[PDB]
C-alpha cells in the first residue's frame, strides 16, 4: 500500500522539493537583482566608463558597487539561517537512525505514531525518508474493573495484571490486547490487608 | 496646503481640543495627522484612503476563474462610498455589492455565501474562516471543525481494551543537506 | 507593504521603487513564510488528536478534586478558571497609529477554538489517559490509573492500596494551593509577556525609525521636491528610500532569528504533549523535577502553560546494609 | 578636514561613515547566528547533566 500513497499526490515528497526549490529560487532572484540601477545612470557598467569623465564617474559606480555588495551579503545571511534547521534536522535524523534503527525507542510517539516496532531509511535527494513501521490498536470491547480482591480474609494481589470480568470470573489482561487468564498462585502475591 | 504644511490625503472632522496657540497634531511617527484650518478655528483630521491590501481567494486557474476577495479589517459599508470607478473597472468595483457579503472579525469577505454544517477546511481565510470550491460550483466559507464531538462514557468503572491492531507504515520526510554553492 | 511604508500617499516615489523591484518582493515572502509557521505551531501543540472529546455531566474524577482545571459550564465560555487569571495577568492606542502598513494580521485560529483544542486535551488526558495520542482513545477512570503511573517508577501497586486514603487526599491539597501561587506575583509568567513585549517594541522602533533623515535634506518626501532641481532630485530622494529599505531588512532579519527559537519551544512542547502527558516520561529533569506522574496543559496569549505534577520524596532514615 | 573644506567634505566623509557602519552590522549579525549555536549546545549539555 505504500507505493500508492507515494504516488497519491505531489505533496508526499513536498518536504524535500522545498529545499531544492528554496535553494534554487534564491539564485534566480540573485541573478535578477543586478538589473536594478540603484540610482545610477545605467545597469551595465562599461557604458558608464565610456560616457563620463573619471572625475565624477566614481560617484555613480560607488552607488552601484555598494548596491550589489549588499545585495550579495543578504544572500549569505539568508543562507546561514537556512543551514541552522537542516543542522537541526540532521541531528534528529541522526537520532532516529540512532534509536529507532539501532534498537527500540521507549519514547511515546517518536519512532512511531503509536507503539513503535522498527524503522527503515531510504536515501533521497537532499534528505531522507523513514518508513516508520508503527503499531496502532484496532477495535475494542467493554469490561468492568475492580483494582483489588480479597479471598482468604486477607489481601492477595497479582504479580502483574488487572482484574477485569465479563460476568463469570475476574480475568487478567495486559494493556493493549484482550488476553485473559484465570487466577493462579504463580502470578499472585499477598500484600497487606483487604480493607 | 495649510500654512506650508503640504501632504496628501482626505480630510475629516475632528473633535480634538487644540490649545489657543497649537496648530499641528503629530503622532509617534512624527507624522502630521491633525491640523487647524487657518481660516477658522475648526479642527481637521487627515486620514488616508481605504487601505490594507486585498487578499483574493481563488481556486487554481486550471479550474474556473471565480474569485472571492477579502478586505483586511474594514467595515465595508464604506467600500461602495470609497469606490467611484465601477464604470472604469469590470468585475472589480462591482464586488462592493457582489454575492451575499459576509462580515468576519478580519474584514468582510465578498463573493461567497455562509454555510451551516462544519467540515474540514482547505483555504485558511482568517479569524475562524475556511473555504473550499463546492456547491453548480461556487465559493463557500464556513468555520473549521476538527470533527464531530466524540462523547466518551467516562465512568469510575469503564475501560477499553482493544482486541486487534494494524501496522501502519507512514513516511516522515526530513531534509539533511542543501546544495553546495560558490560565488 | 512595499509602498505603504516608503512611498505612501505619493506617486513620484511609487515609480522610483518599481525599478528596484525584487528587493521588497523578497520582503513580502519572508514575512509570509513566518506567518504560515505561526499556524503550524499551534496546529501541532494542541491538535495532535482526531476527536474533540468532552467530559460527561458527571464530574466525580476518581475522588481527586479537579474543578479548577476542568472548564465550568456556568461561565460564559468553556474556559477554565486558571485561564481567566492567566489571560488577566498577560497584558497586550496601539494599532491606529500604524497607518504605515504594519497591519497585524489576526491568527487563523480564534481564542475560543484554541480553548476548544485545549479543553479537548484535558478532556483527553483525564478520560482517555495515556493512550489517546496513538489513534483510538480508551476511557480510563482516574483513581486506579495511579496504580500504573506509580508502577513506572519501581513501587508496587500496594502503595495505592495500603496507603490509599492518605495518598489520595494529599494530591488534592497541592492542586488547589497552586491557584494562590499563581496569584502571588508576575514573575511566574515572565516567559510570555517577554515575547509580546519583544515583538511589540520592535514594531514601535520600526515606526519611529521613519523619522530619520538618513542624510537627506528633509525627512518628508513632499517637501524635498519643492525646493530643488528636478534633475538632481533623483539622487536626493534615492538616498532616503535606500535608508528605509535597509532599515526594513534589519527588522525582518531579527524575526528570522526570533522565529527560529520559538520553533524549538514549538518542538519541545510538542513532546511533553506526546511523551509526557501521554505516558510517564523518563527524561530526568525534563518533565518532573523528580520522579514523574503526568502533566496538565493550559493555554495563554501566544504561548502555553503546563502544570507538571511531579513527585519529590520526603524525609529519610539510615540503616546498615550488605 | 585639514585638506578639503567643509562645504563638500560632508558627502566625502559620509562615504566613510557608511563604510564602518556596514561593518558593525555584519559583526553583530554573525554573533546572533553564532549565539544560537552555543544555545543549541547549552541544552545538549543541560540534558546530559
Ligand atoms: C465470560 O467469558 C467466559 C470465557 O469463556 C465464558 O465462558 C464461561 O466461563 C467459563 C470459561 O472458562 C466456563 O466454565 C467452565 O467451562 C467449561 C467448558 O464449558 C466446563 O467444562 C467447566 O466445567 C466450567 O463450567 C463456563 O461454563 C462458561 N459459560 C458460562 C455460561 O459461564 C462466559 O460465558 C462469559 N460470560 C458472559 C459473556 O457473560
Ligand atoms: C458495554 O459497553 C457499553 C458502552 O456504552 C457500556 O455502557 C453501557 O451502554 C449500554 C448501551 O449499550 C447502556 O444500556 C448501559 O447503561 C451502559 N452502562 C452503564 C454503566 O451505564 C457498558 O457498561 C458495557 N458493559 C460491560 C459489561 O462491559
Ligand atoms: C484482526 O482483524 C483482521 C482483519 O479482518 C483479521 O484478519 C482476518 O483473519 C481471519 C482468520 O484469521 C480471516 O478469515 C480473514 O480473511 C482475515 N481478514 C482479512 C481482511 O484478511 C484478524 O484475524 C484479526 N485478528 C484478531 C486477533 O482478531
Ligand atoms: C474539590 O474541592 C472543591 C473546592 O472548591 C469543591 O468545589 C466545591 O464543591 C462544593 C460541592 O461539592 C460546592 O458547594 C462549592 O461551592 C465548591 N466550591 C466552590 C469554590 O465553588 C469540589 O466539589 C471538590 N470535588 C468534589 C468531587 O466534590
Ligand atoms: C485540473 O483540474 C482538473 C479537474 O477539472 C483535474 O482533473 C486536473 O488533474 C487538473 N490539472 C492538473 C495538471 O492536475
Ligand atoms: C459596522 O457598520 C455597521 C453599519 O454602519 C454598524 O451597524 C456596525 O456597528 C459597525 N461596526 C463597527 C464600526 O465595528
Ligand atoms: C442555519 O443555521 C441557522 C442558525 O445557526 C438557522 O437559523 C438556519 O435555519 C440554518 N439554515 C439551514 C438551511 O440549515
Ligand atoms: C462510581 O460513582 C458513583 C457515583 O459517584 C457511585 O454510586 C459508585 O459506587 C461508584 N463506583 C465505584 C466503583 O466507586
Amino acid at each position: 500500500k505504500i507505493q500508492d500513497s507515494l504516488s497519491s499526490t505531489a505533496s508526499a515528497l513536498g518536504k524535500l522539493q522545498d529545499v531544492v526549490n528554496h535553494n534554487a529560487q534564491a539564485l534566480n532572484t540573485l541573478v535578477k537583482q543586478l538589473s536594478s540601477k540603484f540610482g545610477a545612470i545605467s545597469s551595465v557598467l562599461n557604458d558608464i566608463f565610456s560616457r563620463l569623465d573619471k572625475v565624477e564617474a566614481e560617484v555613480q559606480i560607488d552607488r552601484l558597487i555598494t548596491g550589489r555588495l549588499q545585495s550579495l551579503q543578504t544572500y549569505v545571511t539568508q543562507q546561514l539561517i537556512r543551514a541552522a534547521e537542516i543542522r537541526a534536522s540532521a541531528n534528529l535524523a541522526a537520532t532516529k537512525m540512532s534509536e529507532c534503527v539501532l534498537g527500540q525507542s521507549k519514547r511515546v510517539d517518536f519512532c512511531g505514531k503509536g507503539y513503535h516496532l522498527m524503522s527503515f531509511p531510504q536515501s533521497a535527494p537532499h534528505g531522507v525518508v523513514f518508513l516508520h513501521v508503527t503499531y496502532v490498536p484496532a477495535q475494542e470491547k467493554n469490561f468492568t474493573t475492580a483494582p483489588a480482591i480479597c479471598h482468604d480474609g486477607k489481601a492477595h494481589f497479582p504479580r502483574e495484571g488487572v482484574f477485569v470480568s465479563n460476568g463469570t470470573h475476574w480475568f487478567v489482561t495486559q494493556r493493549n490486547f484482550y488476553e485473559p487468564q484465570i487466577i493462579t498462585t504463580d502470578n499472585t502475591f499477598v500484600s497487606g490487608n483487604c480493607d | 496646503n495649510f500654512n506650508g504644511l503640504k501632504g496628501t490625503g482626505v480630510l475629516t472632522e475632528s473633535n480634538k481640543k487644540f490649545l489657543p496657540f497649537q496648530q499641528f497634531g503629530r503622532d509617534i511617527a512624527d507624522t502630521t495627522d491633525a491640523v487647524r484650518d487657518p481660516q477658522t478655528l475648526e479642527i481637521l483630521d487627515i486620514t488616508p484612503c481605504s487601505f490594507g491590501g486585498v487578499s483574493v481567494i481563488t481556486p487554481g486557474t486550471n479550474t474556473s476563474n471565480q474569485v472571492a476577495v477579502l478586505y483586511q479589517g474594514v467595515n465595508c459599508t464604506e467600500v461602495p462610498v470609497a469606490i467611484h470607478a465601477d464604470q472604469l473597472t469590470p468585475t472589480w468595483r462591482v464586488y462592493s455589492t457582489g454575492s451575499n457579503v459576509f462580515q468576519t472579525r478580519a474584514g468582510c469577505l465578498i463573493g461567497a455565501e455562509y454555510v451551516n454544517n462544519s467540515y474540514e477546511c482547505d483555504i485558511p481565510i482568517g479569524a475562524g474562516i475556511c473555504a473550499s470550491y463546492q456547491t453548480s460550483q461556487s465559493i463557500i466559507a464556513y468555520t473549521m471543525s476538527l470533527g464531530a464531538e466524540n462523547s466518551v462514557a467516562y465512568s469510575n468503572n469503564s475501560i477499553a481494551i482493544p482486541t486487534n491492531f494494524t501496522i501502519s507504515v507512514t513516511t516522515e520526510i526530513l531534509p539533511v543537506s542543501m546544495t553546495k554553492t560558490s560565488v | 507593504d512595499c509602498t505603504m511604508y516608503i512611498c505612501g500617499d505619493s506617486t513620484e516615489c511609487s515609480n522610483l521603487l518599481l525599478q528596484y523591484g525584487s528587493f521588497c518582493t523578497q520582503l513580502k515572502r519572508a514575512l509570509t513564510g513566518i506567518a504560515v509557521e505561526q499556524d503550524k505551531n499551534t496546529q501541532e501543540v494542541f491538535a495532535q488528536v482526531k476527536q474533540i472529546y468532552k467530559t460527561p455531566p458527571i464530574k466525580y474524577f476518581g475522588g481527586f478534586n479537579f474543578s479548577q482545571i476542568l472548564p465550568d459550564p456556568s461561565k460564559p465560555s468553556k474556559r477554565s478558571f486558571i485561564e481567566d487569571l492567566l489571560f488577566n495577568k498577560v497584558t497586550l492606542l496601539i494599532c491606529a497609529q500604524k497607518f504605515k502598513g504594519l497591519t497585524v494580521l489576526p491568527p487563523l485560529l480564534t481564542d475560543e477554538m484554541i480553548a476548544q483544542y485545549t479543553s479537548a486535551l484535558l478532556a483527553g488526558t483525564i478520560t482517555s489517559g495515556w493512550t489517546f495520542g496513538a489513534g483510538a482513545a480508551l476511557q480510563i477512570p482516574f483513581a486506579m490509573q495511579m496504580a500504573y503511573r506509580f508502577n513506572g517508577i519501581g513501587v508496587t501497586q500496594n502503595v495505592l492500596y495500603e496507603n490509599q486514603k492518605l495518598i489520595a487526599n494529599q494530591f488534592n491539597s497541592a492542586i488547589g494551593k497552586i491557584q494562590d501561587s499563581l496569584s502571588s506575583t508576575a514573575s511566574a509568567l515572565g516567559k510570555l509577556q517577554d515575547v509580546v513585549n519583544h515583538n511589540a517594541q520592535a514594531l514601535n522602533t520600526l515606526v519611529k525609525q521613519l523619522s530619520s533623515k538618513f542624510g537627506a535634506i528633509s525627512s518628508v518626501l513632499n517637501d524635498i521636491f519643492s525646493r530643488l532641481d528636478k534633475v538632481e532630485a533623483e539622487v536626493q530622494i534615492d538616498r532616503l528610500i535606500t535608508g528605509r529599505l535597509q532599515s526594513l531588512q534589519t527588522y525582518v532579519t531579527q524575526q528570522l532569528i526570533r522565529a527560529a527559537e520559538i520553533r524549538a519551544s514549538a518542538n519541545l512542547a510538542a513532546t511533553k504533549m506526546s511523551e509526557c502527558v501521554l505516558g510517564q516520561s523518563k527524561r530526568v529533569d525534563f518533565c518532573g523535577k523528580g520522579y514523574h506522574l503526568m502533566s496538565f496543559p493550559q493555554s495563554a496569549p501566544h504561548g502555553v502553560v503546563f502544570l507538571h505534577v511531579t513527585y519529590v520524596p520526603a524525609q529519610e532514615k539510615n540503616f546498615t546494609t550488605a
